[PDB]
């Protein structure tokens, strides 16, 4: 069911 | 399709290697770069079809490799000095005069947002990899986290700021920060295809979409955040047409490559139709193509080394 995260940016420097 | 505009015949009795196309500057004015080993060279418009040398910059020792075009940047050339592997990366401004930037095992380098250059040395636990600013002269130098494993090149993310993209040796595919310095992601893609040469990243909607080079263009899909890819897309010759991919680039939405043909073909990205050929004009097969980055315009170069500008619409 692979999510997609449109803020995987961020997320990732978070 | 391609109309022939104007043209640029540089007989520099030195091999030509490389063209681009920038504004220079006290107003921005579209010119044309030409770098051949040993001679690198500014050019403005004569009249409608004719262009004149404005600028000269010559280099002994370390031939010219490539151009280096630097995003908002006007008054100043970067190039990639070097007989196989980068050396040197220089900028060129003027009189003319030329400054060493960065002096080493240099990897992959390119040109970013904002006037930065970022650029990579090294293998392995030795790798660098690093972003320097122009105001416009040496002002700051970002290190960014290596994933120590050898980067091929590099692409900017469209659609996202402060996102930098790399492939390495692995067949894996990095994303950095380039704010903080950090290493957000490392991505492998299907052991083969394959590809290692990424021409343009795109985000939308939470996914990446990555064009690679072989079937002449491929266009994978990632998310990011499961690492997994999601699907891929073919950009293929027309029915008959000789030739495999040996060289090219991509702006915004077009492609274009140079094939062992010797022919140039061009695609529009989104509909995945190979928009035009472009057969060499004489026995000269065409050495190296570039999209201009002041208007709507292909540059096609011969070692001789004329320079073709077609007007794409």
């Amino acid at each position: 069911l692979g999510p997609i995260s449109l803020n995987w940016f961020e997320e990732l420097s978070s | 399709n391609l109309q022939l505009v104007s043209e640029l015949k540089n007989p520099s009795g030195s091999c030509s290697v490389d063209v681009s196309a920038m504004f220079w500057e006290g107003c921005k004015e579209p010119c044309i770069i030409t770098a051949c080993e040993d001679v690198v060279s500014l050019w403005k418009a004569l009249d409608a079809w004719q262009w004149e040398k404005l600028y000269t910059w010559h280099f002994a020792e370390v031939p010219v490799l490539q151009i280096v075009p630097v995003p908002d940047v006007y008054n100043l050339v970067c190039v990639a000095l070097g007989n196989l592997e980068i050396r040197e990366i220089r900028a060129l401004f003027c009189s003319e005069k030329q400054v060493l930037l960065k002096s080493g095992n240099i990897k992959a380098v390119l040109g970013l947002t904002k006037r930065r250059l970022v650029s990579s040395s090294g293998t392995l636990s030795d790798q660098q990899v690093e972003v320097m600013t122009f105001a416009g002269g040496g002002k700051e130098n970002q290190f960014l986290m290596p994933p120590e494993e050898t980067i091929l090149t590099f692409a900017e993310v469209q659609g996202m700021q402060e996102a930098l993209l790399g492939t390495t040796i692995m067949n894996n595919i990095v994303i950095w920060n380039l704010k903080t310095g950090q290493l957000l992601k490392k991505m492998h893609i299907d052991d083969s295809y394959q590809a290692s040469v990424c021409h343009k990243a795109y985000s939308e909607m939470g996914l990446l979409f990555i064009v690679l080079s072989h079937p002449v263009f491929q266009l994978i899909v990632i998310n990011p955040k499961t690492t997994l890819s999601v699907g891929v897309m073919l950009y293929c010759l027309p029915p008959g047409q000789a030739g495999r991919f040996l060289e090219g680039d991509v702006k915004d939405h077009c492609a274009a490559a140079i094939l062992t043909s010797g022919t140039i073909a061009i695609w529009d990205l989104l509909l995945g139709q190979c928009t035009a050929l472009l057969p060499p004009v004489s026995d000269q097969h065409w050495s190296f193509v570039k999209w201009s980055g002041t208007d709507s315009h292909l540059l096609a170069g011969q070692k001789d080394g004329n320079i073709f500008v077609y007007h794409y619409s």
